[PDB]
Protein backbone atom coordinates (compact mmCIF):
# COMPACT_ATOMS: atom_id res chain seq x y z
CA UNK A 1 0.00 0.00 0.00
CA UNK A 2 2.43 2.57 -1.31
CA UNK A 3 1.31 6.00 -1.77
CA UNK A 4 3.20 6.41 -5.02
CA UNK A 5 0.64 3.30 -6.68
CA UNK A 6 -2.51 4.22 -5.15
CA UNK A 7 -3.05 7.72 -5.85
CA UNK A 8 -1.29 9.37 -9.16
CA UNK A 9 0.54 12.56 -8.11
CA UNK A 10 -0.32 15.88 -9.87
CA UNK A 11 1.63 18.86 -9.72
CA UNK A 12 1.95 21.76 -6.31
CA UNK A 13 -1.22 23.83 -5.72
CA UNK A 14 0.18 25.65 -2.73
CA UNK A 15 2.36 25.72 0.55
CA UNK A 16 3.10 27.70 3.83
CA UNK A 17 2.90 27.04 7.06
CA UNK A 18 0.41 24.06 6.68
CA UNK A 19 3.03 22.52 4.75
CA UNK A 20 2.63 21.43 0.49
CA UNK A 21 0.05 20.36 -1.39
CA UNK A 22 0.20 18.69 -4.54
CA UNK A 23 -3.09 17.68 -7.22
CA UNK A 24 -3.47 14.19 -7.35
CA UNK A 25 -6.24 11.06 -8.68
CA UNK A 26 -7.29 8.51 -6.55
CA UNK A 27 -6.38 5.27 -9.73
CA UNK A 28 -9.01 2.89 -7.94
CA UNK A 29 -11.52 4.98 -9.45
CA UNK A 30 -9.83 8.42 -10.13
CA UNK A 31 -11.32 10.48 -7.57
CA UNK A 32 -10.26 13.93 -7.47
CA UNK A 33 -7.69 14.21 -4.07
CA UNK A 34 -5.02 16.51 -2.88
CA UNK A 35 -2.24 15.30 -1.22
CA UNK A 36 -0.41 17.56 1.33
CA UNK A 37 3.01 16.70 2.91
CA UNK A 38 4.41 17.80 6.21
CA UNK A 39 7.82 17.15 7.28
CA UNK A 40 7.74 15.42 10.92
CA UNK A 41 10.99 18.55 11.70
CA UNK A 42 8.50 21.64 10.97
CA UNK A 43 5.09 19.93 13.69
CA UNK A 44 4.75 21.50 16.62
CA UNK A 45 1.60 19.81 18.69
CA UNK A 46 1.77 15.95 18.74
CA UNK A 47 -1.15 13.74 19.12
CA UNK A 48 -2.32 10.37 19.79
CA UNK A 49 -5.02 8.14 17.47
CA UNK A 50 -7.74 5.63 19.56
CA UNK A 51 -4.09 3.54 20.31
CA UNK A 52 0.42 5.99 17.73
CA UNK A 53 1.81 9.32 17.87
CA UNK A 54 0.50 11.47 15.11
CA UNK A 55 0.65 15.33 14.16
CA UNK A 56 -2.59 16.97 15.80
CA UNK A 57 -3.54 18.11 12.39
CA UNK A 58 -4.37 14.10 11.35
CA UNK A 59 -6.30 13.94 15.08
CA UNK A 60 -8.49 16.39 14.44
CA UNK A 61 -9.10 15.68 10.80
CA UNK A 62 -10.09 12.00 12.14
CA UNK A 63 -12.40 13.51 14.43
CA UNK A 64 -14.49 15.68 12.03
CA UNK A 65 -14.26 13.61 8.93
CA UNK A 66 -17.53 11.24 10.21
CA UNK A 67 -20.03 11.25 7.82
CA UNK A 68 -20.48 14.68 5.81
CA UNK A 69 -20.38 18.16 6.42
CA UNK A 70 -18.21 21.94 5.26
CA UNK A 71 -15.51 20.02 6.23
CA UNK A 72 -12.54 18.85 3.77
CA UNK A 73 -12.31 15.53 4.69
CA UNK A 74 -8.98 13.20 5.68
CA UNK A 75 -9.78 9.94 2.90
CA UNK A 76 -6.38 8.44 4.23
CA UNK A 77 -2.94 9.41 5.57
CA UNK A 78 0.47 7.72 5.58
CA UNK A 79 3.54 8.03 7.84
CA UNK A 80 6.85 8.23 5.72
CA UNK A 81 10.67 8.28 7.16
CA UNK A 82 10.89 12.19 7.84
CA UNK A 83 7.19 13.56 6.89
CA UNK A 84 3.58 12.22 6.69
CA UNK A 85 1.28 12.97 3.65
CA UNK A 86 -2.45 13.17 4.21
CA UNK A 87 -4.89 12.36 1.24
CA UNK A 88 -8.00 14.68 1.69
CA UNK A 89 -10.82 15.59 -1.04
CA UNK A 90 -10.39 18.06 -3.74
CA UNK A 91 -13.53 19.35 -5.25
CA UNK A 92 -13.03 20.26 -8.96
CA UNK A 93 -13.84 22.92 -9.67
CA UNK A 94 -12.89 25.07 -6.64
CA UNK A 95 -11.77 28.47 -5.39
CA UNK A 96 -11.13 29.55 -1.80
CA UNK A 97 -13.04 32.42 -0.47
CA UNK A 98 -9.73 34.22 -0.57
CA UNK A 99 -9.04 34.52 -4.14
CA UNK A 100 -12.97 34.61 -4.85
CA UNK A 101 -13.10 37.89 -3.01
CA UNK A 102 -9.94 39.54 -4.51
CA UNK A 103 -11.37 38.85 -8.04
CA UNK A 104 -15.41 39.94 -7.21
CA UNK A 105 -14.74 42.59 -4.49
CA UNK A 106 -16.69 42.98 -1.17
CA UNK A 107 -20.13 40.11 -1.57
CA UNK A 108 -23.51 41.30 -2.12
CA UNK A 109 -25.34 40.33 1.61
CA UNK A 110 -27.25 37.75 0.17
CA UNK A 111 -24.18 35.71 -0.72
CA UNK A 112 -22.16 36.96 2.24
CA UNK A 113 -24.97 35.44 4.05
CA UNK A 114 -25.23 31.98 2.80
CA UNK A 115 -21.22 31.34 2.89
CA UNK A 116 -21.29 32.89 6.36
CA UNK A 117 -23.72 30.70 7.31
CA UNK A 118 -22.15 27.63 6.08
CA UNK A 119 -18.90 28.53 7.65
CA UNK A 120 -21.27 28.96 11.02
CA UNK A 121 -22.73 24.94 10.42
CA UNK A 122 -18.90 23.64 9.26
CA UNK A 123 -17.56 25.29 12.91
CA UNK A 124 -20.32 24.44 14.82
CA UNK A 125 -19.70 20.57 13.30
CA UNK A 126 -15.82 20.59 14.67
CA UNK A 127 -16.83 22.10 18.18
CA UNK A 128 -19.87 19.11 17.96
CA UNK A 129 -16.32 16.58 17.45
CA UNK A 130 -14.41 18.41 19.84
CA UNK A 131 -11.98 20.40 17.82
CA UNK A 132 -10.87 23.89 17.69
CA UNK A 133 -10.05 25.14 14.45
CA UNK A 134 -8.31 27.96 15.86
CA UNK A 135 -7.47 29.64 11.81
CA UNK A 136 -10.93 30.77 10.25
CA UNK A 137 -10.43 33.10 7.73
CA UNK A 138 -11.17 33.24 3.78
CA UNK A 139 -7.72 31.24 2.74
CA UNK A 140 -8.80 28.53 4.70
CA UNK A 141 -12.06 28.31 2.97
CA UNK A 142 -12.79 26.27 -0.57
CA UNK A 143 -15.70 27.00 -2.75
CA UNK A 144 -17.40 24.05 -4.50
CA UNK A 145 -18.62 25.98 -7.30
CA UNK A 146 -20.77 23.65 -8.99
CA UNK A 147 -22.46 22.85 -5.50
CA UNK A 148 -22.02 26.00 -3.47
CA UNK A 149 -21.12 24.35 -0.88
CA UNK A 150 -18.36 25.92 1.33
CA UNK A 151 -15.40 23.59 2.75
CA UNK A 152 -12.90 24.72 5.80
CA UNK A 153 -9.65 23.44 5.64
CA UNK A 154 -5.80 23.39 7.02
CA UNK A 155 -6.88 22.48 10.91
CA UNK A 156 -2.55 22.28 11.38
CA UNK A 157 -3.10 25.47 14.29
CA UNK A 158 -6.22 23.34 15.90
CA UNK A 159 -6.79 21.68 19.28
CA UNK A 160 -8.75 19.75 21.17
CA UNK A 161 -11.60 22.37 21.82
CA UNK A 162 -11.88 22.60 26.28
CA UNK A 163 -13.75 24.88 27.93
CA UNK A 164 -10.52 26.45 29.85
CA UNK A 165 -8.13 29.12 28.84
CA UNK A 166 -5.71 29.00 25.78
CA UNK A 167 -2.08 30.12 26.15
CA UNK A 168 -0.62 29.33 22.75
CA UNK A 169 -1.92 30.41 19.26
CA UNK A 170 -0.17 29.73 16.10
CA UNK A 171 -2.82 31.04 13.46
CA UNK A 172 -3.45 34.46 11.76
CA UNK A 173 -2.65 37.02 14.11
CA UNK A 174 -4.96 39.64 11.91
CA UNK A 175 -8.05 37.11 12.91
CA UNK A 176 -6.70 36.62 16.33
CA UNK A 177 -9.14 38.38 19.30
CA UNK A 178 -7.93 41.26 21.27
CA UNK A 179 -7.39 39.23 24.66
CA UNK A 180 -4.66 37.05 22.78
CA UNK A 181 -2.82 40.17 21.58
CA UNK A 182 -2.79 41.66 25.53
CA UNK A 183 -2.91 39.19 27.86
CA UNK A 184 -1.75 35.95 25.45
CA UNK A 185 -4.98 34.01 26.76
CA UNK A 186 -8.43 32.82 24.60
CA UNK A 187 -11.09 30.77 25.06
CA UNK A 188 -12.07 28.66 22.15
CA UNK A 189 -15.42 29.21 21.45
CA UNK A 190 -15.30 33.48 21.97
CA UNK A 191 -11.92 33.13 20.18
CA UNK A 192 -13.54 31.27 17.15
CA UNK A 193 -16.97 34.20 16.90
CA UNK A 194 -13.94 37.29 17.12
CA UNK A 195 -12.53 35.30 13.79
CA UNK A 196 -15.66 35.09 12.25
CA UNK A 197 -16.59 38.54 13.09
CA UNK A 198 -13.26 39.51 10.80
CA UNK A 199 -14.52 36.92 8.19
CA UNK A 200 -18.40 38.30 7.71
CA UNK A 201 -16.24 42.25 7.82
CA UNK A 202 -13.68 40.86 4.96
CA UNK A 203 -16.87 39.54 2.61
CA UNK A 204 -19.59 42.34 2.85
CA UNK A 205 -16.20 44.92 2.80
CA UNK A 206 -13.90 43.28 0.47
CA UNK A 207 -11.31 43.00 2.93
CA UNK A 208 -10.11 42.49 6.61
CA UNK A 209 -10.95 45.38 8.90
CA UNK A 210 -7.83 45.34 11.00
CA UNK A 211 -3.66 44.99 9.81
CA UNK A 212 -2.12 46.15 13.67
CA UNK A 213 -2.25 45.13 16.92
CA UNK A 214 -3.27 48.99 18.28
CA UNK A 215 -6.33 48.22 15.52
CA UNK A 216 -7.07 44.93 16.97
CA UNK A 217 -7.06 46.05 20.50
CA UNK A 218 -9.06 49.68 19.49
CA UNK A 219 -12.12 47.63 18.97
CA UNK A 220 -13.34 50.63 16.85
CA UNK A 221 -14.89 48.87 13.32
CA UNK A 222 -14.90 51.22 10.38
CA UNK A 223 -17.57 50.11 7.07
CA UNK A 224 -15.13 50.91 4.31
CA UNK A 225 -18.71 49.94 1.67
CA UNK A 226 -22.85 50.05 2.21
CA UNK A 227 -23.55 47.78 4.78
CA UNK A 228 -26.96 47.07 6.25
CA UNK A 229 -27.54 48.30 10.17
CA UNK A 230 -28.82 44.45 10.35
CA UNK A 231 -25.39 43.40 9.34
CA UNK A 232 -23.13 45.62 10.51
CA UNK A 233 -24.70 44.91 13.88
CA UNK A 234 -24.13 41.39 13.72
CA UNK A 235 -20.25 42.20 12.71
CA UNK A 236 -20.36 44.70 15.89
CA UNK A 237 -21.18 41.85 18.36
CA UNK A 238 -19.19 39.32 16.74
CA UNK A 239 -16.01 41.78 17.20
CA UNK A 240 -16.82 43.02 20.89
CA UNK A 241 -13.74 43.57 23.28
CA UNK A 242 -15.09 41.72 26.18
CA UNK A 243 -14.81 38.02 24.97
CA UNK A 244 -18.13 37.52 27.36
CA UNK A 245 -20.09 40.22 25.24
CA UNK A 246 -19.64 38.10 22.04
CA UNK A 247 -22.51 36.34 20.55
CA UNK A 248 -22.99 32.61 21.34
CA UNK A 249 -23.06 30.09 17.72
CA UNK A 250 -26.97 30.27 18.59
CA UNK A 251 -27.40 34.32 18.77
CA UNK A 252 -25.54 34.62 15.58
CA UNK A 253 -27.85 31.93 13.82
CA UNK A 254 -30.95 33.97 15.47
CA UNK A 255 -29.70 36.99 14.12
CA UNK A 256 -32.14 38.85 11.97
CA UNK A 257 -29.66 39.21 9.56
CA UNK A 258 -28.84 35.75 9.38
CA UNK A 259 -32.65 34.88 8.34
CA UNK A 260 -33.91 33.54 4.85
CA UNK A 261 -30.37 31.96 4.16
CA UNK A 262 -29.98 30.55 0.69
CA UNK A 263 -29.47 27.06 0.05
CA UNK A 264 -26.31 25.95 -1.45
CA UNK A 265 -28.17 24.93 -4.92
CA UNK A 266 -29.73 28.40 -4.97
CA UNK A 267 -26.34 30.00 -4.06
CA UNK A 268 -24.39 28.46 -7.30
CA UNK A 269 -27.65 29.05 -9.08
CA UNK A 270 -27.81 32.61 -8.61
CA UNK A 271 -24.33 33.62 -7.75
CA UNK A 272 -21.45 31.46 -9.02
CA UNK A 273 -22.85 29.57 -12.33
CA UNK B 1 -3.73 49.62 1.79
CA UNK B 2 -3.51 46.10 -0.86
CA UNK B 3 -5.53 43.27 0.12
CA UNK B 4 -3.00 40.15 0.89
CA UNK B 5 -3.23 36.78 2.40
CA UNK B 6 -1.06 36.43 5.90
CA UNK B 7 0.69 33.56 7.29
CA UNK B 8 -0.03 31.26 10.25
N1 LIG C 1 -3.56 23.62 2.86
C1 LIG C 1 -4.46 22.64 3.04
O1 LIG C 1 -4.66 22.03 4.10
C2 LIG C 1 -5.30 22.26 1.88
C3 LIG C 1 -5.44 22.89 0.68
C4 LIG C 1 -6.35 22.20 -0.21
C5 LIG C 1 -6.73 22.51 -1.54
C6 LIG C 1 -6.28 23.69 -2.25
C7 LIG C 1 -5.21 24.54 -2.00
C8 LIG C 1 -5.32 25.74 -2.73
C9 LIG C 1 -6.18 25.61 -3.78
C10 LIG C 1 -6.26 26.46 -5.04
O2 LIG C 1 -5.50 27.41 -5.18
N2 LIG C 1 -7.15 26.05 -5.98
C11 LIG C 1 -6.98 26.25 -7.42
C12 LIG C 1 -8.15 26.68 -8.24
C13 LIG C 1 -7.64 25.29 -8.35
S1 LIG C 1 -7.21 24.23 -3.59
C14 LIG C 1 -7.62 21.68 -2.20
C15 LIG C 1 -8.14 20.56 -1.57
C16 LIG C 1 -7.79 20.24 -0.27
C17 LIG C 1 -6.89 21.06 0.41
S2 LIG C 1 -6.30 20.84 2.04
Amino acid sequence: EPLESQYQVGPLLGSGGFGSVYSGIRVSDNLPVAIKHVEKDRISDWGELPNTRVPMEVVLLKKVSSGFSGVIRLLDWFERPDSFVLILERPEPVQDLFDFITERGALQEELARSFFWQVLEAVRHCHNCGVLHRDIKDENILIDLNRGELKLIDFGSGALLKDTVYTDFDGTRVYSPPEWIRYHRYHGRSAAVWSLGILLYDMVCGDIPFEHDEEIIGGQVFFRQRVSSECQHLIRWCLALRPSDRPTFEEIQNHPWMQDVLLPQETAEIHLH
Amino acid sequence: RKRRRHPS
